[PDB]
RNA sequence: AAGAAAUUCGUAAGGAGCUAUAGAACUAGUACCGCAAGGGAAAGAUGAAAGACUAAUUAAAAGUAAGAACAAGCAAAGAUUAAACCUUGUACCUUUUGCAUAAUGAACUAACUAGAAAACUUCUAACUAAAAGAAUUACAGCUAGAAACCCCGAAACCAAAC
RNA sequence: AACGAGCUUGGUGAUAGCUGGUUACCCAAAAAAUGAAUUUAAGUUCAAUUUUAAACUUGCUAAAAAAACAAAAUCAAAAA
RNA sequence: UCGGAGAAAAUCUCCGAAUGAUUAUAACCUAGACUUACAAGUCAAAGUAAAAAUAUCUUGACCCAGAUA
């Protein structure tokens, strides 16, 4: 460019020629000159001038504002409430379009996080992803996806195209392994089991209408049909579809990863998977 | 400057140099090991987990032993782990009342005890707890040995 | 001049000397030893079978599991009773 | 004493040269010379 | 040729390949350099930023002073407050007194540590490389092999070719650097030889002319370009990744 | 004021000694070395402030954490008193609330 | 307020704010009305209705509460079925 | 002893100023000072007065008889022409 | 970041479309971000100063301003206020015009 | 105001410090003060050689001397042929009140002697629906840089010695 | 050799809404002492004022008739 | 501390309230406003619901303890 041609003429760049970007630094003012010296910006003698004014929120001796308001449980149990990151079909379509979420294979929270499509924070009480209806009208992809929460309209968009959506619960410990699997294989521990939902969440994940992972499989076809009629689309028979096996693939309710059983150890250095043989240890994991 | 080793490691380093090193290996193990005495003046938590009533969630619990002062007079008798509790109380059992120094003292008795292995009778300063421990041990000799 | 060799990190399994009293305690736990197997695999020298719970350890896990994690059948049964009382 | 003012001599000379024609300690003593010079100015 | 794909809209930049085997072997090859490494926009504010960071994050100042609490003595009141005609004092070690504590002095060892964004520091290596090329101070060489180990040869070669008083030489890896080059440069203050992993903005501004072997050019282009089409780190880049060494 | 009557001895700085010549090398050890080492690992200094920065109150507390139990009796007394001085200033005294 | 803590060197939240006010991510704060549970027998029906409502805070009150709480209380929280899901953003606001 | 080299250098100038006042230097011929070219100075002299001179004659005018004696004395340890004839006219 | 997969029909259902080939012949070139989007960003300062920013501009940055002023003038009815930062290579416009300025660039093939 | 844990991570001789009122109190816990516990200083300066006779360098501080003064006045300014005469002019800092002929403090010289932090805002850049070299924030944001909040002074209170 | 309660060292750089002090230049703008709560009136917090930056459109004076009490404070179209 | 009357809004001149009895039992919800440092305090269309419209006349925060469901 023309800028580089200017460098050719100009003298060498060196440590003696450096300069910061203009206005990059403000100048700090010492209390030395008459303008900023003398009383030094503090005012005439007094409590605020000696530096001993009362604490923040003190109002000179009347009951402060933040003390005379009734105490109310807006934030009770905030640290215990569950948080589900929202994923919109617009974001899902956009990720697929640019190749960042491969639709050929099943989509699980690992793949979504692995494609920088969602950011999961188990420390801040993230327990998964909830599918968001936004973008349903323009959603034209056939995919198999597992999400901890889903909405009635969000499910309809996935299924109408012939995809599969199932809702699966991951416990706080399992989610952290799911989100960052490799920073776990490096520890050297065996893969833990996946714990069942708490009593409060059991109804949601055992219900077909929500596509629960613990729900009765025989009851799905009725649920799929009713949703199709309500939203005015024809339910597509996915058994005929060539990639039916991939669409129907589902991990065991006590399994975190698709091809890895609980209890195995992943020797990444040697590209091996140590597996136990003991009976009590195999009964513990297979339970 | 700084010391090479933390001050808490100094006693271990002392046992490991000089004539202390030449002491028997088995004897040093008794010196080295620290074991908490069986609880006497506090109720230990039965479990390692409890359900918090206020927020209704499970929270960890730990046992913190009370500091107990053992007067040198106790070393000439058989107190069953008891000692002096030097602490404070709240007057009227409300924390908005004054904090008052309080000392709880063991009830000490003089009793004569017979040892079969020694075939001698000793007169000892003892607490009711110590007598109970001997009864649970099925003999004065069993109490000392166990 | 010639610059010294570039800084490099230690390239293989590290097991600290237990006798030394300046070795930090965390490096001597049964959890730091596993970390050596996961990073370096077999060359660590950790006996594979030591990566799994020990008999006494296994019993603790199951007993704790029963106390705090009920089975699916019990959860549904407990839920049903609450609904009947509510009805 | 990481940083100490090293020009105090010339700062003093500036005020003094305007006072050398006064009479008394005003002509040689900075604390008194300084005030006398300003009144002249 | 550049191994990675150059943007379609940008044509490549070139340099003369050189040899140090002889004085007159100035042009032995023609080389192509990725325009986004050696032809980025000239940003001298960023070069200033990186040069500052390399000089300030290492700084630890060991200056210290004692406060009025840390000066020996000083506990007692010198005289009574009243009935003396003297100024009121509470200690002989206050800041006003000779031998007293320092009111606002340096306090202990202080660190100036901070980290610039990794993309910013990578950019400063790209900007610096353009500056040397566009200002005719960068000399691409095939290898650092030299006919003799006498330091006189290397200095004379620099004068014959109109190099600067100070030359920075880069080789791919420390282990394989030729013995002839080590011997000659070891005794030279102005000619410094570093491995390709030691190249930085501060040393490219201290040394007038930069000498890069061809393998180091490919080495540098790969690392710096990788920064432009990368995700944010899920976890530190020393942990296993799908496609990262 | 009073001034030197003779010029001080000339000060000579050799700019191409090994330390000055090779200053700044291995500062991109991370980006140019596959991130095996962070540059902050190349800092040499007090144990409690390698790759770290803080205000004086923060620096006092961190030194105590790292070497507090290996400090001399007189120094630990002074360090502890400095913490309490700085705590009361930063949390109770100043123009801004 | 604690500006620099002895252990962690950070600011500290004033837990009297956390137990009285709700902060919407946009920047607003909700509160109750003082006295809404007091002497209801002698209060008019219209007065009681005013008391039961959730009310907003002024600019200076919000500025104070922002000073008294840390950043963790200002993050965006994705609660399933949140009853304040729609009140965390402002719409049609030109000002 | 305060740090720095600059304050000492400034005061050296003051010491020079005082010495000249107390022991004033003997005046010296401007030629012996630097920044002097005789040929150029002569031409400037003529041009200063807005007059045209024959440089050879002007150079002779400045020459004095006493000067010649001194040069011969030093030479002893080109006769040239004195200003005499020009002086009389 | 993976290179976007080839699609049979453009625009893609999301709306994304790759830069056209052959390249535009204009004096200036606008590059795509690492996520393969047109680098137009809405920005706000002081809570009321709305701006739109075009980044990664190569070539004659001044030529791009002239085109933007002509493009946006009919909508506004007056010449738009802009700042050209030649060092960074970005053009800053007062007000929100990201949507119109993203479609505009797509047609030019940037 | 205080403040965890479960859990995860972790393999390493130097100085943009002081240079004799500074840096240790330190030439010394000495001299000296105190019955005792205890408190606690000040300072030195030749040269290669003193078996060369112990040097030099500097209108340079206040203070004096060389050289007392000469109607009239905040001591100067405008001037002037002329130092003074003539003309104009209610010392300074703080403080009262935004005024003093109030009132506080200042014998003079040299040295020393008092604004310090990043929650929000603003400015400069990197990348951008993502930013950050793990843990964080995000409905144009995120990261980094820059930008900030004094000194001296009681009567008291408590613990342990004497 | 200063006893309504000794002295010394430490806590301790005690605290002081009180007294004093708070070190170069230049350009610019600029209030108050109205109101309110306060063991609060030698202090502080809020309003109000002032100020800096930003966004975009009406502001100041004057203002008829006509109104609210009445022979100028509110209010106040067009104008200038 | 608050309310009523005069001076007439700065301090002065006077009376009362820390309720009282009557009762139709007087709901929920929601535009726009008054008043106001904050806090507290006023008025209210539309919609719905009860009934077959109406409440008439003249005051103390937070915390912390309770009571019943
Ligand atoms: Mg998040
Ligand atoms: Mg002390
Ligand atoms: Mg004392
Ligand atoms: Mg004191
Ligand atoms: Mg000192
Ligand atoms: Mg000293
Ligand atoms: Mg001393
Ligand atoms: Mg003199
Ligand atoms: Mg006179
Ligand atoms: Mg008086
Ligand atoms: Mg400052
Ligand atoms: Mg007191
Ligand atoms: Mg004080
Ligand atoms: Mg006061
Ligand atoms: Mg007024
Ligand atoms: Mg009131
Ligand atoms: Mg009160
Ligand atoms: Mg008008
Ligand atoms: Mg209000
Ligand atoms: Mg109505």
């Amino acid at each position: 460019g023309t800028s580089l041609d200017l460098l050719r003429s100009l003298p060498r760049v060196s440590l003696a020629n450096l300069k910061p970007s203009p206005n990059s630094r403000k100048r700090e003012r010492r209390p030395r000159d008459r303008r900023r010296g003398r009383k030094c910006g503090r005012g005439h003698k007094g409590e605020r001038q000696r530096g001993t004014r009362p604490r923040l929120g003190f109002e000179g001796g009347q009951t402060p504002f933040y003390i005379r308001i009734p105490k109310y449980g807006f934030n009770e149990g905030h640290s215990f409430r569950h948080q589900y990151q929202p994923l919109s079909l617009r974001r899902l379509q956009y990720l697929i379009d640019l190749g960042r979420v491969d639709p050929t294979q099943p989509i699980d929270l690992t793949q979504l996080v692995n494609g920088r499509g969602v950011t999961i924070q188990p420390l801040k009480r993230d327990y998964g992803v909830q599918l968001v209806e936004e973008g349903a009208d323009t959603f034209q992809a056939k995919i198999n996806i597992e999400v901890q929460l889903a909405s009635e309209l969000a499910i309809a968009a996935i299924e109408k195209n012939g995809g599969v959506v199932t809702t699966a619960f991951y416990d706080p410990r399992s989610l952290e392994i799911l989100c960052k699997p490799i920073p776990f294989f490096l520890r050297g521990q065996p893969i833990p089991k996946r714990m069942l939902p708490p009593e409060s969440l059991v109804p949601y994940y055992t219900d077909a209408k929500n596509r629960g992972y613990l729900a009765d499989p025989a009851k799905f076809p009725e649920a799929r049909l009713e949703l199709a009629m309500k939203f005015g689309y024809v339910l597509p028979d996915i058994t005929k579809d060539e990639l039916f096996r991939m669409l129907s693939a589902r991990k065991d309710p006590r399994q975190i990863f698709f091809g890895l059983a609980p209890g195995w150890v992943v020797n990444m250095a040697d590209k091996k998977i140590l597996k136990p043989t003991d009976e009590n240890l195999l009964k513990y994991y297979s339970s | 400057p700084l010391h090479r080793y933390p001050v808490h490691l100094w006693q271990k380093l002392r046992l490991r140099q000089g004539i202390c090193a030449r002491l028997p290996a088995h004897f040093l193990r008794s010196l080295e090991e620290e074991r908490t005495p069986t609880p006497v003046h506090y109720k230990p938590h039965g479990t390692k987990f409890k359900i918090n009533p206020k927020n209704g969630q499970r929270e960890r619990v730990e046992d913190v032993p009370i500091p107990v002062h053992y007067p040198p007079e106790s070393q000439q008798g058989l107190w069953g782990g008891e000692g002096l509790i030097l602490g404070y109380r709240y007057a009227n059992n409300d924390k908005l009342s004054k904090r008052v120094k309080k000392v709880w003292k063991p009830q000490l008795f003089t009793r004569e005890l017979y040892s079969e292995i020694l075939d001698k009778k000793f007169t000892v300063t003892v607490t009711m707890r110590t007598l109970d421990l001997i009864d649970e041990a099925y003999g004065f000799d069993f109490y000392i040995l166990k | 001049y010639r610059a010294p060799p570039p800084p490099r990190r230690r390239p293989g399994p590290h097991s600290p000397d237990p006798e030394n009293l300046l070795t930090p305690r965390w490096q001597l736990t049964p959890r730091y030893v596993a970390k050596q197997f996961g990073r370096h695999g077999a060359i660590s020298g950790v006996p594979p079978a030591s990566l799994w719970p020990t008999p006494e350890q296994l019993r603790e896990l199951e007993a704790e599991e029963q106390e705090w994690y009920p089975s699916l059948a019990t959860m549904q049964e407990s839920l049903r009773l609450q609904q009947q009382a509510l009805e | 004493l990481r940083n100490r003012l090293t020009d105090r001599y010339w700062r003093v000379q500036e005020v003094l040269k305007h006072a050398q024609h006064f009479r008394g300690r005003k002509n040689r003593c900075y604390r008194l010379a300084v005030r006398a010079v300003t009144r002249a100015f | 040729k550049c191994e990675l794909r150059i943007p379609v809209h940008r044509r490549p930049v070139q340099a003369w390949v050189e040899s140090l085997r002889g004085f007159e072997q100035e042009r032995i090859g023609l080389a192509e350099l990725h325009p986004d490494v050696f032809a980025t926009a000239p940003r001298l504010d960023i070069v200033h930023q990186v040069a500052i960071w390399q000089r300030n994050f290492r700084r630890i100042s060991y200056a210290n002073t004692k406060t009025r609490a840390e000066v020996s003595g000083g506990g007692r009141k010198p005289w009574q407050q009243k009935g003396s005609g003297r100024a009121r004092h509470g200690s002989i070690r206050s800041p006003l007194w000779r031998g007293g504590g320092v009111a606002h002095g340096p306090r202990g060892p202080t660190s100036y540590y901070y980290m610039l964004p990794m993309k910013v520091r990578a950019l400063g290596l790209k900007v610096a490389l353009t500056v040397k090329l566009m200002q005719d101070d960068l000399h691409i060489v095939d290898s650092l092999e030299l006919p003799t180990a006498d330091p006189q040869y290397l200095t004379e070669l620099a004068q014959y070719r109109h190099w600067g008083s100070s030359v920075l030489l880069v080789d791919l890896t420390h282990e394989e650097m030729p013995k002839n080059v080590v011997a000659a440069t070891s005794g030279l203050n102005s000619f410094n030889l570093i491995p390709a992993v030691g190249l930085n903005v501060y040393s490219m501004l201290k040394h007038q002319t930069l000498v890069l072997t061809l393998p180091s050019v490919a080495f540098l282009e790969d690392k710096l370009l990788w920064q432009d089409s990368r995700y944010t780190p899920l976890y530190p880049f020393r942990l296993p990744y799908s496609d990262f060494p | 004021a009073f001034v030197r009557l003779t010029l001080p001895p000339p000060k000579v700085v050799d700019r191409w000694n090994e330390k000055r010549a090779l200053f700044g090398v291995y500062d991109n050890i991370g980006i140019l070395g596959n991130f095996e080492k962070h540059p902050k690992e190349l800092i040499k200094g007090p144990v409690w402030l390698r790759g770290w920065r803080g205000n004086e109150l923060q620096r006092c507390v961190r030194k105590k954490k790292f070497v507090g139990n290996r400090m001399f009796i007189e120094d630990l007394h002074n360090l502890n008193k400095r913490i309490s001085y700085l705590y009361k200033h930063f949390n109770r005294h100043g123009k801004y609330r | 307020l604690t500006y620099c803590s002895t252990r962690k060197g950070k600011r500290k939240t004033v837990k009297s704010v956390v137990h009285r006010f709700l902060r919407l991510h946009s920047g607003l704060w909700l509160r109750r009305k003082a006295g809404y549970k007091k002497k209801l027998w002698k209060k008019s029906t219209a007065r009681k209705k005013r008391l039961r409502e959730f009310v907003f805070c002024s600019k200076t009150q919000s500025k104070l509460l922002d000073k008294m709480t840390t950043s963790f209380w200002k993050r965006r929280n994705w609660y399933a079925g949140d009853p304040y899901q729609m009140y965390h953003d402002r719409t049609n606001l030109r000002v | 002893v305060k740090k720095g080299f600059r304050a000492a250098f400034r005061f050296q100038k003051e010491l020079e100023r005082w010495r000249l006042l107390r022991c004033p230097p003997p005046p010296v011929r401007r030629s012996e000072k630097p920044n002097w070219d005789y040929h150029a100075e002569v031409q400037a002299f003529g041009s200063r007065l807005q007059e045209t001179f024959s440089l050879d004659l002007l150079k002779t005018a400045f020459i004095n008889s006493c000067y010649i004696k001194s040069e011969e004395a030093k030479r002893q340890s080109l006769n040239l022409k004195d200003n005499q004839e020009l002086f009389e006219q | 970041i993976p290179e976007p997969p080839k699609h049979k029909h453009y625009p893609t259902p999301s709306g994304w479309q790759p830069p056209r080939d052959p390249l535009p012949s204009l004096p200036y070139f606008v590059r795509r971000s690492r996520m393969h989007n047109i680098p137009v960003y809405k920005e706000i300062t002081h809570g009321n100063r709305q701006m739109t920013l075009i980044r990664k501009v190569e070539g004659d940055i001044w030529a791009l301003q002239k085109d933007v002023e002509e493009f946006l003038s009919p909508l506004l009815g007056k010449t738009p206020i802009t700042q050209v930062n030649e060092v960074t290579g970005t053009l800053r416009i007062k007000g929100y015009f990201d949507e119109q300025l993203k479609a505009w660039l797509l047609e030019k093939g940037f």
